[PDB]
């Protein structure tokens, strides 16, 4: 029943500055330290800093002037907040709690928040259903998919039958368009004799832009 | 080698 | 700073089998070493603390050892879901420092890629692009190539490729290719093909389709 949850994942403009909630439950931020540590494509896993159980905090070396963490204890709340981020302060960020409540042995973590940093605006995508047909049939067994379309930024989730289908599901990592927009595919395989049966809707959310599109796919 | 934003994994 | 060195960055092997991670310090660290996994879309899960010391909740087949600068996180029996990047964490110098990671795949028996085709959406179509997708699936090894023609003609530069990373169940990996186009384009030409080649393929497989039918 440990757990940390962390505000969505969100652009941020340059030289702008970034907020993170990481609101935990299963434990008292009186008793114990929050961690923040990054994942970037320029650093790797990289530590950030510390808010302690008595309000003392600690900051990594390249981030004492523009990193400050707070938190409100009652509402097992902490915030994480940076200034002045550039590009390559694009990373994925966490919260994390260790063991015991001194040490650094990280093992609860938050899901992450997907910072992108750049000057563009936010943009929703559009789905398109990847119809099941002859030409995506295969001895009994049929393809099927949403095409997730010309969204920024990163990420987007897609889930199918509301969490309900899992098996076969195949979401297809995003690609930047020369557009500079993203663009992925989710595909799943299910029986042919379903597609009369069931219903098959993908589940679609990109929280940057709170575009939520459920997508029923049809045999055209 | 490196971390992949689009796949949150290491990627060459 | 405590500079970590994993190595390699990429570890290629079979089920069943050991497999071991190693990690180096660039100066003595004692035994003040974590180690975690990483799976796709996930947060880092702690497996060892202190180089060698167990975990809650993590199976048996993992261990560690090591002292100084020398670490090994270990899997002695090695299963299909632990398909992961691993990474080592020290703590005896401040600030805590992590490895660059290692990656771990899987080996499997070549395993042939379904092919299927998907034209462009009259939804889509509306919005004045056409996405053409072709979709190879649960395939091994990773290597794979699409070829695209439309009216015979060779497509080139127009497509774009995504590969998921290997499946934590079957050791697969399965592959899309996106064709774009105008509409204008799209409504100017009739057969729309991918060719797929492939190790577990005796000859290429073609998916096309007749724009209409
Ligand atoms: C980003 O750029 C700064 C220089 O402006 C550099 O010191 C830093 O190491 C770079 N990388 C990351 C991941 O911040």
């Amino acid at each position: 029943q440990v757990q940390l949850k962390q505000s969505g994942p969100g652009l941020v403009q340059p030289s702008q500055s970034l907020s993170i909630t990481c609101t935990v439950s299963g434990f008292s931020l009186t008793n114990y330290g929050v961690h923040w540590v990054r994942q970037s494509p320029g650093k790797g896993l990289e530590w950030l800093g510390v808010i302690w159980s008595g309000g003392n905090t600690d900051y990594n070396t390249p981030f004492t002037s523009r990193l400050s963490i707070n938190k409100d204890n009652s509402k097992s709340q902490v915030f994480f907040k940076m200034n002045s981020l550039q590009s390559n302060d694009t990373a994925i960020y966490y919260c994390a709690r260790a063991l015991t409540y001194y040490d650094y042995e990280f093992a609860y973590w938050g899901q992450g928040t997907l910072v992108t940093v750049s000057a563009a605006s936010t943009k929703g995508p559009s789905v398109f259903p990847l119809a099941p047909s002859s030409k995506s049939t295969s001895g009994g067994t049929a393809a099927l998919g949403c095409l997730v379309k010309d969204y920024f930024p990163e990420p987007v989730t897609v889930s199918w039958n509301s969490g309900a289908l899992t098996s076969g599901v195949h979401t297809f990592p995003a690609v930047l368009q020369s557009s500079g927009l993203y663009s992925l595919s989710s595909v799943v395989t299910v029986p042919s004799s379903s597609l009369g049966t069931q219903t098959y809707i993908c589940n679609v959310n990109h929280k940057p832009s709170n575009t939520k599109v459920d997508k029923r796919v049809e045999p055209k | 080698g490196q971390a992949d934003l689009s796949t949150r994994r290491l990627k060459g | 700073d405590i500079l970590l060195t994993q190595s390699p960055v990429i570890l290629s092997v079979s089920p069943g089998e050991r497999v071991s991670f190693s990690c180096r310090a660039s100066q003595s660290i004692g035994t003040n070493i974590h180690w975690y996994q990483q799976r796709t879309n996930g947060s880092p899960r702690l497996l060892i603390k202190y180089a060698s010391e167990s975990i809650s909740g993590i199976p048996s087949r993992f261990s560690g050892s090591g002292s100084g600068t020398d670490f090994t996180l270990s899997i002695n029996s090695v299963e299909s879901e632990d398909i992961a990047d691993y990474y080592c964490q020290q703590n005896n110098n401040w600030p805590t420092t992590f490895g660059a990671g290692t990656k771990l795949e899987l080996k499997r028996t070549v395993a042939a890629p379904s092919v299927f085709i998907f034209p462009p959406s009259d939804e889509q179509l509306k919005s004045g692009t056409a996405s053409v997708v072709c979709l190879l699936n649960n395939f091994y090894p990773r290597e794979a190539k699409v070829q695209w023609k439309v009216d015979n003609a060779l497509q080139s530069g127009n497509s774009q490729e995504s590969v998921t990373e290997q499946d934590s169940k079957d050791s697969t990996y399965s592959l899309s290719s996106t064709l774009t186009l105008s509409k204008a384009d799209y409504e100017k030409h009739k057969v729309y093909a991918c060719e797929v080649t492939h190790q577990g393929l005796s000859s290429p497989v073609t998916k096309s389709f007749n724009r209409g039918a």
